[PDB]
């Protein structure tokens, strides 16, 4: 349905395989039964987490997640915004996974796979709102798991519906800005290693009413409202990130959204919009049966 | 910034 890797997916080697919780995956469940302002990720904590590399320049595209041992999900518009110029081929990318440090080359960890070929959803808006920011990308030959290699599940309807919920709390991760940066400043800009944060729902009335940009059902916000005190967001350089949350059912990570986009990052009153992965599951299943899993 | 990998990754 989404590739090899998908039977044993969401379930990380460092941590629910060891019968291990990671620092603040409990946040997370507690909101179902009760990167700026982040931390540093654990070591094996997003093992999904997959950085989009450009070629040549060598520079960090965009943020991505590994859906099964050929497939990496990313937002469409980290591959494709014609605003900006940005149309990349697959020959113009790399994929690193199992990545924590930003910038070091981590040999012996890190896995840099080059790509066979990416798919746009044929309805993905870049003109207007970013409507339907999914994509995919098959690597050209399947990547081994390991300790940091780790595929994430989709959600299924249920799980969606259960945890789609406003209140509930997600996990972004990428190594997107450490702050809104529009000029040179001897301030924090991008971090050392991954990032992650812990983020709330946010009811779908409330995300358009923080925003002039049409919403859609492809998409939902999260973030903390600015009564709530507590702080974080995605930034320039999360997108194509995962936005995932920890199953109360199965214990297993399953990814609801791709960081698409937002208005500053960490305004207070503002909040960071996300892809609907279920909600374009469908198309993800589509393509994966039609050009083999 | 980003130390350089490997060139058989950039072929
Ligand atoms: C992504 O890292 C960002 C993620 C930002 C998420 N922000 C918060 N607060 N959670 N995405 C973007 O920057 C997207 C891409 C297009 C413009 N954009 C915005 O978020 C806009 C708002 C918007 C939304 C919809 C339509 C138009 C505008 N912010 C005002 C990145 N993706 C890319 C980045 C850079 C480049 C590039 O080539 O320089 C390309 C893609 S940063
Ligand atoms: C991106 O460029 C390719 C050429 O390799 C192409 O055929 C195409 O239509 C592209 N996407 C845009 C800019 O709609
Ligand atoms: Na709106
Ligand atoms: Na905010």
């Amino acid at each position: 349905t989404f590739g090899s890797g998908e039977a044993d997916c969401g379930l990380r080697p460092l941590f629910e395989k060891k019968s291990l919780e990671d620092k603040t995956e409990r946040e997370l469940l507690e909101s179902y039964i009760d990167i700026v302002e982040g931390s540093d990720a654990e070591i094996g904590m997003s093992p999904w987490q997959v950085m989009l590399f450009r070629k040549s320049p060598q520079e960090l595209l965009c943020g991505a997640s590994l859906i099964s041992d050929r497939w990496v999900l990313t937002a469409a518009h980290c591959l494709l915004y014609p605003p900006w110029d940005k149309n990349f081929t697959e020959n113009d990318l790399l994929v690193r996974i199992g990545k924590h440090s930003r910038t070091r080359y981590e040999r012996n960890i890190e896995k840099i796979s080059m790509l066979e070929k990416i798919y746009i959803h044929p309805r993905y808006n870049w003109r207007e709102n970013l409507d339907r920011d999914i994509a995919l990308m098959k690597l050209k030959k399947p990547v081994a798991f390991s300790d940091y290699i780790h595929p994430v599940c989709l959600p299924d309807r249920e799980t969606a519906a259960s945890l789609l919920q406003a209140g509930y709390k997600g996990r972004v991760t990428g190594w997107g800005n450490l702050k809104e940066t529009w000029t040179a400043n001897v301030g924090k800009g991008q971090p050392s290693v991954l990032q992650v944060v812990n983020l709330p729902i946010v009811e779908r009335p409330v995300c358009k009413d923080s925003t002039r940009i049409r919403i859609t059902d492809n998409m939902f916000c999260a973030g903390y409202k600015p009564d709530e005190g507590k702080r974080g967001d995605a930034c320039e350089g999360d997108s194509g990130g995962p936005f995932v949350m920890k199953s109360p059912f199965n214990n297993r990570w399953y990814q609801m959204g791709i960081v698409s986009w937002g208005e500053g990052c960490d305004r207070d009153g503002k909040y960071g919009f996300y892809t609907h992965v279920f909600r374009l599951k469908k198309w993800i299943q589509k393509v994966i049966d039609q050009f083999g899993e | 910034d980003f130390e350089e990998i490997p060139e058989e990754y950039l072929q």
